[PDB]
């Protein structure tokens, strides 16, 4: 099959901004290529066909090139609805084969996350379960990486995490990591921490608590 | 009657470009009429046939037209998984030509198509192609619904059934006041004749270059049969358009089919949704009825009024023998729901070999009587068969039986002229309407201007 | 106006076999190709394959030959997707496309029919409130909301009062049963001065839990 | 008693013989004043008028070549005499008429030409294998009628251009049925094979050595084939004194003028030959097929006997185009042309089973009448035609010419010929208007006016300028 590079994954630009996503072919396809828009949480709209024809309904600042097997698709002026999910495909061999697809997201100053753990409710305990919740909201870039230990020690079995979307009034990320024990393995031990690493902070953010004492 | 056979208007092309085989008037946005003249040999870019376009100023002097350009280049589109050829040597653009409001349409019927995929392909067939100019702003489009991308082996699987690989569209062509274009395409469905029919603005908005292959999702072609009436008749090798049902809302169509039912010819009125209103039925095989067909009101009772071409009729004459000369059949439109009589009226060819009625052409009102005209050709008629045009005034009973005047041909022999015919617009602007004679074996067009009656 | 509507979402077990719908509106089925195309949020962008509908002719990638079959019933002006001996790497979202002028094209797309594949029953969630431990001028309070199937869940704070300062994360599948969460952020001022309570509702079950959150 | 002749009361000789072929003039100069001298040739002798002065023209009919019609047409440089007389010497004065004969026979053992025009599409293939033998088979039959039988073969399929050929892939253009599982010619028009010749095993070796082509298109070009085998004399070989017959056989309908403009091609049929040293006919993709009427002009200028042997399926289409081209006939055709031979031999007896008699360069103050003398003795009026004739048999007919008035031109002759034969029958015609006097005339005579008018003929006429 033909294999469509596309590029770059994600991008942070603002509004007004000339932006370029790039598509690579494995092989030479003639201008046999297309352009989709995908708007959070929606179905595809057609934006681009053969290359440069746009389609109807489409606005003009949109615009694609290219020829061989390097193509881009140009916005010129970005308005908000264009922060979207973008994809190519091609469309000269069968099977068509499509793009790995590229996010635009809104660029905004850097920002710390918040950090708060929780110990395990009253009531699970009692079930038989144990989850220690961590949430990392508000920050900025989306680049995050947690890390969860227990008596000093790191653990990487039984995590669950989860990230939102950026925020549309403040333009910023959320993380919730989860860690999920059971009542006898949780008695174990006494200390809890999540550590965040972020670019806001050579020095890990650190939050904890121990068992028992309150 | 006025028409001017002293001082004509002779336009030219280059020789052996077959210049004036299909000619047209053309107004542009601000009324200014010019001439659109068909030379479907012109030399293109490998110093091959393929046809040419030009568009002739009006002046009174005439001389050489400038070129409408189009693209002559093959096409070859790699798209899922196929190879999409077009094939435009001796493809024939210009052999018919028309105009509406400010967009010339030229048709090349013999352009080729294949679509190539692995081993098998569709074969090479002339589909037919139009080319499509606003010649003001420049703009182009393309026009080719017979293009398919079916391989060989289905069509045989399926006895042949639906194939347009052979169409041919554009051999004929006319457009109707709405500004829908309608294709003769006498090859389609294996040489029965199909009709294509699409508005030009979606032909315009809907066209890319290099995609060969689009949908014209608001176009419209006629059926295929089972009849073997339809086999080989060349259905759409004339067409025209005209009132004929009562309603004004909808526009009828009349096709022309000179071999229909083993060569017996037929001339059929259908609405825009291809239905038969009316079949004329010919008199003669081999006659070659349905060559031409004509739509004008001849009578002056607001009602259309038909006229079929028999180039080939053989008339009876002494001693049991039989002469070709041909012939052409006048149809007048009865008030109200009813079906097409039997002709008002004959009018037969005198020289041997002449074809008269291989074109007629609607003058409009020639002499200013309040009856409009027609002009017939007989392009190998005349005492020294160099072809004659002939000139019958209506009148409320139809058309005067015998010429008003006859246009004898200011060419040598063998320019074919009358072949192409066209007139009911002045375009001098004197009040009144013109006639352009093409002559393609001279590679010519004369212009015939009318003047007050004397 | 061309829209492609097609099929609900598909809740099936592992196995069995599903027929999607896309059914043509404005205009004629038999006009086009119609294509069928997979996503995932890895795996991004697969095409299943294509049909004229016109003809039935189909053309598959290889990948999926076995699993999909399309066809098309110009008579309901319908195109369908078949899909058959499911798994939970089936578990996509299944878009139908036609072109709008290009005959290769890939333009109009219709709304895409979600397909879960899982052996998991109809389990009701269970909330738990997440208090904090034993400061500052904001607190933060969450909501635990582990083990339902299947999706969604609805979960707002106050009875949709308390809407701000608030983030609710998408559910996670663990181990055939979703996992969703949710924070609030209010002053130091309103809790525990105020009551701040978890409402969450869980259609599939018809369970309306509501966990009011406690100090430690 | 007065008559016509004398109640018109004449002014000369010449309006004399005007009034009535009964009225005689006397140019004698002892004659009373009283009696007229145009009257009955009775009352002028009646009257002592000399019998030498009397003018007095006969309407006659006399044979100047008479010779015998022919018992066989076999033999002789043909000097076979089909018509009887061949030449009479007619003499007619104004509004008068006389009669005369002649006889037409169809001669036994008369030369026969054959050229075997073949359909050779794909379709064709078995009644290529069925005709082998049929160059000595047909042999044998036509012993039995002609001594001198000569026979040729000639190929067509259609016009070799697009979209009548294939033209795709490269392979399918040497090489039409390259898609099927065989091997079949590369297209062609219409191409000679055989001079038509006596050594009929010629015909048998060169039918073995053909094969067929293929076309996309039912219709075919025969009729492009039609005009060359029968415009291009000296190739296809047609004998001057000969029947001619060309077996047109094909088993689908056939393209006809016009129908060229769907390969681009425009210009008309000139009906002149194209065939060169390749045999190989070059007009085929630059000049349009013939039209019916163009066919008969030659098929009649070259005595060209058409028949169509066709299969059932067409037989009606070509029994109609036969009845636009008159001395056409039409057979039944197998499907696999395995009754040929047969379908040949009742076409050629069809052929000289009729006998049509026609009339070249007739003045038009001369108007005939005919009479038909077919079968046993049996008059037939108003008819100049037979059938249901046989080899050997005679009819003759009776004519009657009818001139009305006076011509300028003393002198003309016209031609009565049968359709197809080669002998017919010459009129020399004399219209005897004058008198014999008139070439003794005295001008300025001294008896008339003193000088002012001619003295001819006993009277005195008005000179030049009166
Ligand atoms: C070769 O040439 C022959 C001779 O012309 C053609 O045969 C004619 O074909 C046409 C159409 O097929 C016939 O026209 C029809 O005539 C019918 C009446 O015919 C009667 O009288 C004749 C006299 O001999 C009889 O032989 C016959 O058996 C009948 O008793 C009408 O009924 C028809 O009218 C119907 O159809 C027409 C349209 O065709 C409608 O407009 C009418 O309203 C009505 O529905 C029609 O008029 C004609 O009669 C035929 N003649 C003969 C002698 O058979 C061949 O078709 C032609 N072949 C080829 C291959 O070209
Ligand atoms: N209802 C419709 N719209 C409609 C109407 C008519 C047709 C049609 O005419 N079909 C052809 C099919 C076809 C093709 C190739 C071959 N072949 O190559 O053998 C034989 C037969 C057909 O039946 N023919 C008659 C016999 C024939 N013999 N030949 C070979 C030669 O003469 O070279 C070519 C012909 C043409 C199709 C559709
Ligand atoms: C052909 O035969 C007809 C008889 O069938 C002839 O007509 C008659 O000819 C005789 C000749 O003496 C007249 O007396 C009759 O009056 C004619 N009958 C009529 C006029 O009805 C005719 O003359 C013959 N013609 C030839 C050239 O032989
Ligand atoms: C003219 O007719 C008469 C009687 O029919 C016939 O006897 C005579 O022979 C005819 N004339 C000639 C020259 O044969
Ligand atoms: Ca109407
Ligand atoms: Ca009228
Ligand atoms: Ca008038
Ligand atoms: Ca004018
Ligand atoms: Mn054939
Ligand atoms: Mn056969
Ligand atoms: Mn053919």
């Amino acid at each position: 099959d033909i294999l469509m590079t596309q590029s770059p994954s994600s991008m942070s630009v603002s509004l007004g901004d000339t932006v370029s996503i790039t598509c690579h072919a494995s092989q030479g396809i003639s201008s046999n290529i297309g352009w989709l828009q995908q708007k959070p949480g929606k179905s595809f709209m057609g934006l681009i066909y053969y290359g440069t024809n746009l389609v109807d309904g489409v606005p003009s600042r949109f615009s694609g090139s290219g020829s061989g097997a390097d193509y881009s698709l140009t916005i010129s002026s970005l308005d908000s609805e264009d922060f979207a999910d973008y994809y190519c495909v091609q469309y000269a061999q069968l099977p068509y084969t499509f793009g790995g697809g590229t996010k635009l997201e809104i660029k905004r100053a850097d920002a710390a996350p918040t950090v708060s753990i929780f110990p395990p409710s009253s009531e699970q305990l009692t079930s038989g379960g144990a989850s220690v919740v961590c949430f990392l909201n508000n920050f900025y870039p989306k680049d995050i990486n947690v890390k969860w230990k227990i008596d000093g020690s790191e653990r990487q079995n039984g995590v669950l995490n989860s990230w939102t979307d950026q925020d549309s009034k403040d333009s910023t990320y959320s993380m919730s990591s989860t860690l999920t024990l059971t009542k006898d393995e949780y008695e174990r031990h006494n200390s809890y921490t999540c550590e965040a690493t972020h670019k806001t902070s050579t020095s890990p953010i650190v939050k904890s608590f121990n068992r028992n004492e309150c | 009657l006025n028409l001017d056979p002293v001082q004509l208007t002779f336009y030219a092309g280059p020789n052996g470009s077959q210049f004036g085989f299909s000619l047209d008037f053309h107004k542009d946005s601000h009324g200014r009429v010019a001439i659109v003249v068909g030379a479907p040999r012109t030399l293109g870019p490998s110093q091959e046939e393929t046809g040419g376009v030009f568009l002739c100023p009006w002046r009174a002097e005439g001389g050489q037209c400038p070129s409408l350009l189009f693209d002559l280049r093959d096409e070859t589109r790699n798209v899922g998984s196929q190879t999409l050829q077009t094939f435009k040597a001796r493809q024939g653009l210009g052999a018919s030509v028309v105009s509406w409001s400010d967009v010339i349409v030229a048709c090349a019927p013999w352009q080729h198509w294949n679509v190539l995929e692995k081993t098998e392909e569709a074969e090479k067939t002339p589909v037919g192609s139009c080319f499509l100019a606003q010649p003001e702003s420049g703009r182009r489009a393309e026009y080719s619904p017979c293009r398919g991308n079916t391989l060989s082996r289905i069509y045989v699987e399926n006895d042949f059934s639906w194939d347009k690989r052979y169409c041919e569209a554009g051999f004929s062509s006319v457009v109707t006041q709405a500004g829908e274009l309608v294709l003769g395409a006498p090859g389609g469905y294996y040489f029965l004749g199909l009709l294509a029919q699409a508005p030009v603005a979606d032909i315009f908005s809907s066209y890319r270059p290099g995609i060969l292959l689009w949908h014209v999702s608001s176009q419209s072609l006629s059926f295929d049969s089972s009849n073997p009436e339809y086999f080989d008749g060349y259905w759409g090798y004339s067409v025209a358009v005209g009132e004929f049902d009562g309603d004004l809302n909808t526009t009828e169509y009349v096709v022309g089919a000179p071999t229909w039912s083993w060569t017996l010819g037929a001339v059929e009125i259908l609405d825009s949704y291809y239905q038969r209103l009316h079949r004329l039925r010919g008199e003669q095989m081999a006659s070659y009825f349905g060559h031409s067909v004509a739509v004008t009101d001849v009578n002056g009772d607001g009602r259309h009024d038909l006229l079929v071409g028999a180039p080939l009729y053989m008339e009876s004459r002494a001693d049991r023998k039989l002469a070709e000369v041909g012939r052409v059949y006048l149809f007048l439109q009865p008030r109200g729901p009813h079906a097409l009589g039997a002709p008002s009226l004959l009018l037969t060819g005198t020289q041997l070999y002449g074809r008269f009625g291989s074109a007629i052409a609607p003058l409009g009102d020639l002499d200013r009587d309040g009856y409009n005209d027609i002009a017939v050709a007989a392009p190998y008629g005349g005492p020294s068969g160099r072809g004659q045009v002939l000139v019958f005034l209506g009148q409320s009973e139809g058309l005067r039986s015998r010429p008003s005047q006859v246009l004898d041909s200011p060419f040598p022999t063998g320019s074919a002229f009358g072949f192409s015919l066209r007139g009911a617009v002045d375009i001098d602007d004197n009040g009144y309407p013109d006639l352009i004679v093409g002559a393609y074996g001279a590679n010519q067009v004369a212009v015939y201007r009318a003047q007050p009656v004397v | 106006e061309v829209q492609l509507q097609q099929s609900g979402a598909e809740l099936v077990k592992p196995g069995a076999s599903v027929k999607l719908s896309c059914t043509a509106s404005g205009f004629n089925i038999k006009d086009t190709y119609v294509h069928w195309v997979k996503q995932r949020p890895e795996q991004g962008l697969e095409w299943i394959g294509r049909i004229d509908p016109a003809n039935g002719y189909t053309k598959y990638d290889p990948k999926f030959q076995g699993k999909a079959t399309i066809t098309a019933d110009t008579s309901s002006n319908t195109a369908y997707l078949q899909l058959s001996s499911l798994t939970s790497e089936d578990t996509a979202v299944y878009y139908c496309v036609r072109p709008l002028y290009d005959y290769y094209a890939m333009d109009y797309w219709g709304q895409g029919t979600s397909v879960t594949v899982s052996s998991a029953k109809t389990t009701a969630p269970s909330v738990y409130p997440l208090a904090p431990v034993c400061t500052g001028s904001s607190v933060t309070l969450g909501c635990l909301v582990k083990g339902y199937f299947p999706e969604p869940v609805t979960l707002t704070w106050n009875s949709g009062s308390l809407s701000s300062g608030v983030h609710t994360f998408p559910a996670v599948l663990q181990s055939d049963l979703y996992t969703l969460s949710s924070s609030v952020t209010v002053t130091s001022s309103t809790w525990p001065s105020q009551s701040i309570t978890c409402n969450v509702a869980h259609p599939a079950s018809s369970t309306k839990v509501d966990k009011k959150i406690e100090p430690r | 008693g007065p008559n016509i002749c004398t109640t018109r009361g004449v002014s000369s000789c010449q309006q004399c013989l005007a009034v009535s072929p009964m009225c005689a003039w006397c140019s004698d100069e002892a004659l009373p004043l009283g009696s007229p001298r145009c009257d009955l040739k009775e009352n002028l002798l009646k009257d002592n008028c000399a019998p030498e002065s009397i003018e007095f023209p006969v309407s006659e009919a006399r044979v100047l070549e008479d010779r015998p019609l022919s018992d066989k047409g076999s033999g002789d440089s043909s000097q076979v005499t089909q018509v009887s007389p061949q030449r009479i010497a007619l003499r007619l004065r104004p509004d008068d008429s006389k009669n005369f004969s002649i006889q037409v026979r169809q001669v036994e053992d008369y030369p026969v030409d054959i050229y075997y025009l073949m359909d050779l599409s794909y379709s064709m293939k078995d009644d290529l294998w069925s005709i082998q033998n049929l160059g000595t088979k047909l042999a044998t039959q036509m012993r039995k009628l002609t001594s001198n039988l000569r026979i040729g073969f000639g190929a067509f399929v259609d016009k070799p251009v697009s979209p009548y050929m294939y033209i795709s892939p490269p392979e399918a253009l040497e090489n039409p049925c390259y898609d099927m599982k065989t091997t079949c010619l590369p297209m062609f028009g219409y191409k000679h094979v055989l001079t038509l010749t006596d050594q009929v095993t010629r015909f048998n070796e060169e039918v073995k050595k053909q094969s067929v082509s293929r076309n996309r298109d039912a219709p075919e070009g025969g009729f492009d084939a039609i005009m060359q085998a029968t415009v291009c004399d000296e190739k296809i070989g047609w004998r001057n004194d000969a029947s001619h017959l060309l077996v047109f056989t094909t088993d689908a309908k056939t393209h006809i003028a016009l129908d060229g403009r769907l390969a681009g091609i425009v210009q008309p049929n000139d009906g002149q030959c194209h065939v060169g040293s390749d045999n190989h006919y070059s007009a085929s993709t630059t000049m349009d097929y013939p039209s019916l009427g163009l066919m008969t002009e030659k098929l009649s200028q070259k005595n060209i006997n058409l028949i169509f042997a066709v299969t059932e399926n067409v037989v009606n289409l070509y029994q109609n185009y036969s009845e636009l081209i008159p001395g056409t006939t039409v057979g039944v055709l197998s499907m696999d042309s395995s009754n040929v031979l047969q379908l040949i031999v009742d076409a050629y007896g069809k052929i000289r089973s009729k006998v049509e008699l026609e009339v070249r360069d007739l003045p038009e103050e001369l108007s005939l009448s005919f009479n038909a003398t077919c079968l046993n003795n049996e008059v037939i009026p108003g008819l100049k035609s037979c059938m249901g004739l046989k080899i050997g048999d005679t009819v003759s007919f009776s004519i009657e010419a009818k001139v009305r008035g006076c011509p300028q031109e003393k002198e003309k002759s016209f031609t009565i010929k049968p359709v197809g034969f080669k002998d017919s029958l010459i009129v020399q015609v004399t219209f005897d208007c004058d008198c014999a006097c008139q070439a003794q005339a005295e001008p300025n005579s001294h008896r008339c006016n003193n000088g002012n008018g001619t003295f001819e003929c006993g009277v005195c006429r008005c000179g030049p300028g009166w």
